[PDB]
């Protein structure tokens, strides 16, 4: 274990950023969306306070701009589970 | 050959409003939907510019919020005609 050709499943993407040691690293973000109450679960974030804070900030902003992006989809009626996979052993992002 | 019992066809509704004289009156709004380029036509509104502006505002709001209400129907691919049927001769609304 830790980018294939073709589209992945919805909610799945790849990212690149400087790790805590300053070395660039590649990571995979996978999101599972189910019928829920607007709750968010986090996994694979290296159990880092900074990464969890970033994810909370992103979720709050997404909830704030639901109308612009969703165009009618009610975020509060669904729950999200976001998981992080390290692909190059570079360190936490 | 005012509101018959049983479900009317899609695009037909009833409204009540104070006419240009301020007296209450009932109006049947009739919508004809055809395959087209999103154009809007109107008739029977008793030649009032205010009614045309109201209908234009409503259709523009329909354009903006198609995703929230229609949930997948494309307004641009259908032309609409709105007709006003005054059933009480109360005056233009």
């Amino acid at each position: 274990q830790g980018i294939p050709e073709g589209p992945a499943k919805p909610g799945f993407l790849y990212t690149i950023g400087l790790s805590n040691k300053g070395m660039p690293g590649l990571y995979r973000l996978e999101l599972q969306v189910t019928k829920g109450s607007g709750k968010l679960a986090t996994s694979g974030l290296w159990n880092s306070s900074s990464a969890k804070e970033q994810v909370k900030i992103a979720f709050d902003y997404f909830k704030a701009n639901a109308s612009r992006i969703s165009g009618g989809s009610k975020v509060m009626e669904h729950d999200f589970h976001l998981h992080v996979v390290e692909l190059q052993n570079t360190g936490p992002l | 050959q005012l509101i018959p019992e049983g479900p009317a066809k899609p695009g037909f509704l009833y409204t009540i409003g104070l006419s240009n004289k301020g007296m209450p009156g009932l109006y049947r709004l009739e919508l004809q939907v055809t395959k087209g380029s999103g154009k809007l036509a109107t008739s029977g509104l008793w030649n009032s510019s205010s009614a045309k502006e109201q209908v234009k505002i409503a259709f523009d709001y329909f354009k903006a919020n198609a995703s929230r209400i229609s949930g997948g129907s494309k307004v641009m691919e259908h032309d609409f005609h709105l007709h006003v049927v005054e059933l009480q001769n109360t005056g233009p609304l």
